[PDB]
């Protein structure tokens, strides 16, 4: 036996190469480690979280340091709309002179990458101006990462290891994370915006050397304590304000103008300052809801176990049995992880959907490639987070759920009508797929036969009505905010719609992405998105709810979350575990996010080209997507290098192929299965044993990858190829035609 | 090694023992079924995990269950 | 000139030395360290 | 009333023996210090004496070339500076190998005096045989000569290697 | 005007502290 | 430039009186050895030494606060 | 001695490929240097692999063909000391052969005059 892995004697005694592979695959599955107790589990998780925070801080510090060292931040400040931000320098000693010339650009005298993460715009908005400030921020983040690493080490020492009760105390953690982690952090960010960001945007330098004696507002803090809060909203930035200058600049620190700054085409800094102030107040209030040490406050266990509604006998909240759930969540780390992953996925989706339509950073809405990259990035991350939420829901079902302590509650009811849930999800998926695909191919056939007028073109009237209700007067509707006489627009009792003028100006501006005009193609692609969402949810939910067992495998819970199969008996049981359901659902998540990002990218490409009619007329049939989106926009990408030379897109050209390679490799791991490779490996073992001069000999017997390992490796190759190919295409097709 | 467990629903049909390619199972005297015998797994060290025994088992649900565990040289079926 | 890798940033020799070190000098010793780690008898 | 408090002492006696003139410190007994020192070629378990000397010679001969190339009296010209650095490494390594030879000649007579005797328990000096010292010395000389020449060749071809590491060899 | 040689060297020296602390944390977690 | 200092006004008296009072509440309940020496409500019944210590430290802290605020235009 | 001979042969022939078809083949000096460096890198990597093979293989009773009871006639180096001596010989021979090829190629004009009798003019 080997020392490695330290956490599993079963793997340590494995005499094959599998021992290594599984050692990497189960290293962070702490609950299955040998002799693991709950307290040790929680303490190790605490230290690991400290390490992950340190890693995040080091990553941010590295981004800042490389921008300050090899970027062009100060040059980009003077002309954000025409200067390409620089990510970092290129040192690839096997470049040729054509590649060196092609990658020497953006005002640099050496090969550089063009930043597409938007960090230049973000740092510009928050008031950073010089490379020295970025360097100081990088040093500070290095020190912060060091502090968190030391904290992780310290909270593993015998005196500082928290007890299990400390980890299980939910109410104080909620109070501190609502009032302090969310509220106080938001208040401090609003303070940074008011004291630093806004003065810097008004041409006034505020730093550590002078922020103590430079008040952010002429009225001072006296106006706050005397109740004269309106003084903070007086004299806002004029519509002729020039960013990073005092020309047309007001003195207000907390306005509620709404809409966009006319020049930067982004949200007002004072608007975001007031936003974070209000958010901080709300979260600090929310952080006092639960009882910790002073009697006052709700008890979550009492709320979940309550059975009386002001005297009347109810079975629970909304007359639904919620009893016993407090112990279910409080004892299941996977349940909490499922909620956390689902919340983070929804938050990432909202981030993507709200930053492109309401850009928060100066001029970032005019950096088309950056916009596309950020949207695609956060949408794909959201999809992965949703997949993880449901995977850990299934893990909870198998490992942490017991029917006895959840007898008769709402979770048990869901487990009892899982069949109806899954069948109705399947019906929704079938209806959406059948009708969406049928209408798409009907339009395909009609357009192919020279009968484009015979297409079924269903108008998205409900979403158009919502847009009109939000103030979009293009459609001719006269409802709510698009009707100036409506009670919604006037707000008759109080007329406090100080947001409405700017909001309407932003909505009806034709040069932004705020409520883009939508037609039949948008209708069809949203229904395709709904189909993808419902099928991915069906796969994940069917896996989670059947994780404990089914008719084919009644005793699945006794086999764990991830096992290959139950053999060829009973008809065959390939891909029967809930892990296999998550594996299958990753494919559908990738497909759905591909549809979503294809739609976003093609619509915005049509808008940026000035050829919105192309999308409007071609998105209603799938040949339009295949020809006018993929084939039409692949030309510059695939001409990054050719027999006539190379340009700056060459890297993307290579990566575009690289992804297609990785994707292809995935098929090998996904189509061919283990026994073939095991027999081939046996033949190779014979060959090696019978060949002279080959003094090497395996210390771990070479074996084919396991079934589950093969599925995981194939999925990893598939996803990596997917991401690399689409990212290369996105960057090349947007940057190759624009800045 | 893998774990092979026999439950009290066994009817002593001896099919799992006949189907085993490494002689993990045998038939032992019993009184819980009409056949007066039950399957046993004294030699789970030789179990490769093929699950032919489960395929052969006629009861519902299975009277014999194989749980794949720590992999050894003979459990992976390695001739090298 | 654009016939060679250069750097206008401070200490442009740092990539010149660090890219070989991280990518084709140290990685094989690191793999050797990991291989010794994962093959040690109990 | 007497409390030595040894059970909570951050610095323990070395290897549990309080009378061996040593302490259990971070330098002498920490897991990283022990792993690094004991796996240097001088102490690595299982290494033949020749292989120990080969790795030590390679490392030392390689860096001994440097000082005379940069601040030496032939530093005004690249070709002369490299030659002087190579000769300096050769002279030092040959002198050291001569010292290692006469150390083995004089130490291993009968029962050696001091730390190399039969009854000595010096864990930091494990080469207890005359044969091991001569095998070590042969490795030291060959490694030092090879490492010095390797540094000499890289420095002699620094113009080509600088173009190599910048991609200047890819023009044609 | 990007950072100078001294700033890069100072950042390199400073990064040693998180490196050593990360090594300490990793070895402690391995226990 | 010379840091700004303000003429006497009720606000500086408020800061010094408050700083002395807050120190009196904390010191009588936090220091190692109060109630040592001759005795003088809500307070922990501090001794004459503890009270004089808190008033002296109230002047020290109070003067630092008022000079610091007046220097920075009320921070 | 086994390692010495094997290293001599392999280091000698490992220089040629980068000399002839390498990226520095346009000039003789750079091509020879690149070939020598490639041979040195490959031989050092192989020697590191041999060292770690000796380290990991010979713990207790070695697994597989190097165990005490193994009768593998094609793998006769059953001792750790034999492997380390082999590795030392391999490294020294490979470096020597690579340098010999490098010296022959660097002086190819002189050696070509030598083998054609052009050194007998004066
Ligand atoms: C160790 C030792 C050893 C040895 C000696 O000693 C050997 C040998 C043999 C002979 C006999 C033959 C012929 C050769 C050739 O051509 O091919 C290869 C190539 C190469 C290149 C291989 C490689 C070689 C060696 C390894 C060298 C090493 C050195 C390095 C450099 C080190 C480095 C280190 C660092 C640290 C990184 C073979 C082969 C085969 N392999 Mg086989 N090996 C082994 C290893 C391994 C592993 C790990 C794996 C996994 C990946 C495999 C795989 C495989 C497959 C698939 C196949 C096939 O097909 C073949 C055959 O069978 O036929 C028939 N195999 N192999
Ligand atoms: C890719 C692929 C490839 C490539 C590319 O393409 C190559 C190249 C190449 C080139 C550079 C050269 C030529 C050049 C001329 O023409 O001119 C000069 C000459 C002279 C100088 C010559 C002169 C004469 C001499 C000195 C003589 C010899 C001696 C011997 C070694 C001894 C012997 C002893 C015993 C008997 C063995 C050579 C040579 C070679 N090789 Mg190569 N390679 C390849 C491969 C291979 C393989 C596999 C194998 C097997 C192992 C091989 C071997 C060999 C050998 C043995 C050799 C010799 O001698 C040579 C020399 O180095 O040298 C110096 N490869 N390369
Ligand atoms: C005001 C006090 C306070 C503050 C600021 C924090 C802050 C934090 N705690 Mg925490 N904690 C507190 C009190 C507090 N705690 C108390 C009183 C307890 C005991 C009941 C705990 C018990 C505790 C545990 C057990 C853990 C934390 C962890 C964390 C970190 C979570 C990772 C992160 O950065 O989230 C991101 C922060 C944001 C502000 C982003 C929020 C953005 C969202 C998506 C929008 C909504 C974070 C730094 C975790 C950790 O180990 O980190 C090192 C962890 O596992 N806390
Ligand atoms: C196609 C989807 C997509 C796109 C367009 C982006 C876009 C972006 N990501 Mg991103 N990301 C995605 C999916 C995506 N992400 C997913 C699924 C993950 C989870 C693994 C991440 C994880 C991630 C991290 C950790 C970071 C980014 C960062 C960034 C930004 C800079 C990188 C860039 O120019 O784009 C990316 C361009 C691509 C072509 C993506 C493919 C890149 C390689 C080739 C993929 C294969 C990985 C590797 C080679 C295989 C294993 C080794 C940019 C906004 C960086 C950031 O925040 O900037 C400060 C950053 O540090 N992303
Ligand atoms: C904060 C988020 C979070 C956390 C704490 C966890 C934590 C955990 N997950 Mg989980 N998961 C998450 C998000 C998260 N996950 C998401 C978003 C998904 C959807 C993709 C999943 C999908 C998932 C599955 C399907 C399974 C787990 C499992 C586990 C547990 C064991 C981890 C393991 O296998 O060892 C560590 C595992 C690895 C290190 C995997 C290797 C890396 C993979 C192959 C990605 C490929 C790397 C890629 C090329 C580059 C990435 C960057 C690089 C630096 C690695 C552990 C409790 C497993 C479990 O509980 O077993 C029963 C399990 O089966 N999770
Ligand atoms: C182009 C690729 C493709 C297509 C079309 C489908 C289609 C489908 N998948 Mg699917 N899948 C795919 C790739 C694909 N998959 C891949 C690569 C994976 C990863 C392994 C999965 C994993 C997966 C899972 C895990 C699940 C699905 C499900 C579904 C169904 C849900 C959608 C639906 O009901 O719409 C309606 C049906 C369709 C659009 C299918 C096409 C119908 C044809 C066009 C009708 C034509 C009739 C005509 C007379 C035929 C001519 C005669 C001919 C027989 C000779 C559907 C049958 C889910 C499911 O079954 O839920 C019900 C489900 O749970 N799939
Ligand atoms: C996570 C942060 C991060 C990342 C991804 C990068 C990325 C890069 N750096 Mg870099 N760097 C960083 C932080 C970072 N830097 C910091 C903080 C410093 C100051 C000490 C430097 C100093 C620096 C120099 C001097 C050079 C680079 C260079 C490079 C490039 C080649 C890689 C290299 O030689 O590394 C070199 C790395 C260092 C010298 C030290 C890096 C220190 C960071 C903090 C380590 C981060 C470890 C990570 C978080 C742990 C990973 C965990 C794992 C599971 C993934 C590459 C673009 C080279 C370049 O520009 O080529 C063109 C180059 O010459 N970096
Ligand atoms: C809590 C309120 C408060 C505030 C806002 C200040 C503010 C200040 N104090 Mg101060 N101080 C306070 C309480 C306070 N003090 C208390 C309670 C004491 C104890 C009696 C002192 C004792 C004190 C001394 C002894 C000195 C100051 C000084 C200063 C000034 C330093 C200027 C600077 O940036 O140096 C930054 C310095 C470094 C970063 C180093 C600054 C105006 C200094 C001064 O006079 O400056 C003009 C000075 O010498 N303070
Ligand atoms: C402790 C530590 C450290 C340090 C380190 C050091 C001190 C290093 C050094 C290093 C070195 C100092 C190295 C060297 C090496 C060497 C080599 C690698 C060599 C090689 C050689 C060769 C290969 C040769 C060859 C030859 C021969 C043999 C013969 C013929 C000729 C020739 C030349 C070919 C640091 C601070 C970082 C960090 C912390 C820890
Ligand atoms: C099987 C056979 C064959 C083949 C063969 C071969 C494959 C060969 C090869 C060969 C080779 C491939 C050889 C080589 C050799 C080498 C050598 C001979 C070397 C030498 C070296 C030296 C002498 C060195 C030296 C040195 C050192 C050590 C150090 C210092 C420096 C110097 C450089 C001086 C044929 C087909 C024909 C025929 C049939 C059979
Ligand atoms: C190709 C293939 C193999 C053969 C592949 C094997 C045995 C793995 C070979 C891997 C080599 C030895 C190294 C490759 C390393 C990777 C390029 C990177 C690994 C990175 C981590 C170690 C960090 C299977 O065993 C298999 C089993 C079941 C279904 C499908 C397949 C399958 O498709
Ligand atoms: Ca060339
Ligand atoms: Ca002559």
């Amino acid at each position: 036996a080997t020392k490695f892995p330290k956490f599993s004697q079963d793997l340590a005694q494995d005499p094959t190469t599998r021992r290594i592979w599984y050692a990497m695959a189960t290293a962070h599955d702490f609950e299955l480690h040998d002799g693991m107790t709950e307290e040790n589990l929680y303490q190790k998780i605490f230290a690991s979280h400290f390490g992950h925070l340190a890693i995040i801080f080091l990553w941010a510090s590295g981004v800042l340091f490389h921008v300050a060292w090899q970027g062009n931040f100060e040059q980009w400040i003077k002309d954000p709309l025409n200067v390409r931000p620089i990510a970092h320098a290129i040192w690839d000693a096997q470049f040729g002179p054509p590649a060196i010339e092609a990658f020497t650009r953006a005002g640099a005298t050496n090969p550089v990458d063009i930043c597409y993460s938007g960090v230049y715009h973000w740092w510009y908005t928050i008031g950073m101006r010089t490379n020295n400030e970025l360097y100081v921020g990088a040093i500070f983040l290095l020190l912060l990462a060091a502090l968190f690493l030391f904290a992780g080490w310290l909270h593993l020492q015998p005196r500082y290891r928290p007890t299990l009760g400390w980890f299980k105390s939910a109410e104080p953690r909620l109070n501190h994370h609502l009032a302090g982690l969310f509220g106080v952090s938001s208040l401090a960010w609003a303070a940074h915006l008011i004291h630093v960001a806004i003065p810097e945007s008004r041409g006034q330098h505020v730093g550590w050397d002078n922020f103590l004696f430079t008040p952010p507002h002429p009225a001072g803090l006296g106006a706050f304590f005397t109740g004269n809060w309106s003084a903070y909203a007086q004299n806002p930035d004029t519509a002729q304000h020039v960013f990073n200058s005092s020309q047309g600049a007001g003195t207000a620190i907390l306005t509620f103008l709404g809409g966009f700054h006319p020049q930067t085409q982004s949200l007002w800094l004072t608007d975001m300052a007031h936003h974070h102030v209000a958010i901080a107040v709300l979260f600090i209030i929310a952080g006092h809801m639960y009882r910790t040490n002073w009697g006052i406050g709700h008890s979550i266990k009492e709320m979940l176990n309550s059975k009386s509604f002001f005297g009347a006998k109810v079975e629970g909240p909304f007359n639904l049995p919620h009893q016993g759930l407090y112990d279910t969540i409080n004892n299941s780390l996977h349940f909490q992880l499922s909620f956390a992953l689902a919340a983070l996925g929804v938050a990432s989706s909202l981030t993507a959907q709200h930053m492109y339509s309401m850009p928060p950073y100066a001029f970032i809405g005019q950096d088309f490639t950056t916009q596309a990259a950020l949207y695609t990035h956060h949408q794909y991350i959201a999809g992965f987070l949703m997949v993880g939420a449901f995977s850990h829901a299934g893990i909870f079902w198998i490992r942490d759920y017991d029917p006895e302590q959840n007898k008769g509650n709402v979770l048990d009811r869901m487990l009892r009508h899982k069949e109806a849930i899954i069948s109705h999800l399947s019906w929704v998926s079938l209806f959406l797929g059948f009708h969406t695909l049928g209408l798409y191919v009907h339009n395909d056939v009609e357009v192919a036969f020279g009968a484009a007028e015979k297409q079924v073109l269903i108008e998205p009237v409900f979403a158009q009505f919502i847009q009109a209700a939000h103030g979009k007067a293009l459609y001719g509707f006269n409802t709510l905010l698009s009707n100036p006489d409506s009670i919604a627009s006037t707000a008759w009792p109080n007329h406090a719609n100080v947001w409405l003028p700017g909001w309407l100006d932003a909505v009806n501006n034709t040069t932004n992405s705020l409520f883009l005009t939508i037609g039949p193609g948008d209708f069809y692609v949203h229904h395709a998105i709904a189909l993808g969402l419902h099928v991915t949810t069906l796969v994940l939910v069917k896996g989670a709810l059947d994780a404990r067992g089914s008719k084919l495998m009644p005793d699945k819970k006794d086999f764990g979350y991830a096992f290959p199969c139950d053999g060829p008996g009973r008809g065959g049981t390939c891909d029967i575990s809930a892990w296999d359901a998550s594996y299958l659902a990753v494919f559908w998540m990738l497909n759905t996010l591909g549809w979503v990002t294809f739609y976003w990218h093609w619509k915005h490409l049509a808008i940026w080209e000035g050829n919105i009619a192309q999308f409007n007329e071609s998105s209603t049939y799938l040949m339009g997507w295949f020809r006018d989106y993929l084939w039409l926009h692949s030309a510059q990408l695939i001409n990054g290098y050719n027999p006539y030379g190379t340009n700056s897109l060459a890297i993307w050209s290579w990566m575009f192929l690289w992804g297609h390679l990785a994707w292809a490799v995935s098929f090998m791991f996904l189509i061919t299965w283990r026994g073939y490779w095991q027999e081939l490996i046996e033949t190779l073992v014979w060959a090696h044993e019978k060949t002279p001069l080959s003094f090497g000999y395996w210390r771990d017997k070479p074996v084919a990858l396991s079934i589950v390992q093969a599925r995981l490796v194939g999925l990893t190759h598939f996803t990596v190829g997917y991401i690399a190919t689409y990212g290369a295409f996105l960057i090349a097709s947007t940057a190759g035609k624009f800045g | 090694s893998h774990t092979v467990k026999i439950y009290d629903t066994c009817i002593g049909c001896t099919q799992c023992v006949r189907a085993c390619p490494t002689d993990v199972l045998e038939m032992v005297p019993w009184d819980g079924c009409k056949a007066a015998q039950i399957a046993s797994s004294p030699r789970t060290e030789d179990c490769v995990g093929c699950k032919r025994c489960e395929t052969a088992c006629p009861t519902d649900f299975l009277s014999i269950r194989v749980y794949l565990g720590a992999e050894t040289t003979r459990s992976m079926g390695l001739a090298y | 000139d654009m016939t060679q890798l250069t750097g206008s940033y401070a200490a442009s020799w740092l990539p010149w030395i660090m890219i070989p070190l991280i990518f084709y000098i140290l990685p094989f010793p690191v793999f050797a360290l990991i291989f010794i780690w994962i093959e040690k008898e109990a | 009333k007497l409390n030595y408090r040894l059970d909570t002492d951050p610095v323990q006696p070395y290897k549990g023996d309080p009378f061996n003139s040593n302490f259990s410190t971070a330098i002498t007994d920490s897991p990283l210090a022990r792993a690094f020192i004991n796996n240097l070629p001088a102490y690595r378990k299982g290494l033949t004496p020749f292989m120990r000397g080969l790795e030590i010679g390679m490392a030392h001969g390689y860096f001994l070339v440097g000082p005379e190339v940069v601040v030496g009296p032939l530093r005004e010209t690249a070709h002369g500076a490299n030659l002087s650095g190579l000769i300096t490494a050769i002279y030092i390594a040959v002198s050291a190998c001569l010292g290692i030879s006469i150390f083995a000649i004089t130490t291993f007579q009968g029962d050696p005096r001091g730390a190399y005797g039969s009854t000595s328990k010096d864990s930091l000096r494990p080469l207890r045989n005359r044969d091991e010292w001569y095998q070590l010395n042969g490795g030291i000389f060959l490694g030092a000569m090879g490492g010095a020449v390797f540094a000499y060749l890289l420095l002699e071809n620094f113009d080509a290697l600088d173009s190599i590491l910048r991609g200047g060899v890819n023009v044609n | 005007m990007n950072i100078s040689d001294t700033q890069v060297f100072v950042a390199l020296v400073v990064a040693l502290l998180p490196g050593l602390l990360a090594f300490r944390l990793a070895t402690e977690l391995y226990k | 430039t010379v840091p700004n200092t303000i003429s006497w006004s009720p606000q500086v008296a408020l800061i010094i009186s408050a700083s002395s009072l807050l120190i009196l509440l904390i010191a009588s309940r936090s220091i190692k050895y109060p109630q040592v020496g001759a005795k003088l409500p809500v307070l922990g019944s501090p001794s004459v030494g503890t009270f004089v210590a808190s008033m002296a430290f109230g002047h020290v802290v109070g003067a630092g606060i008022v000079l610091g605020l007046s220097n920075l235009g009320w921070l």
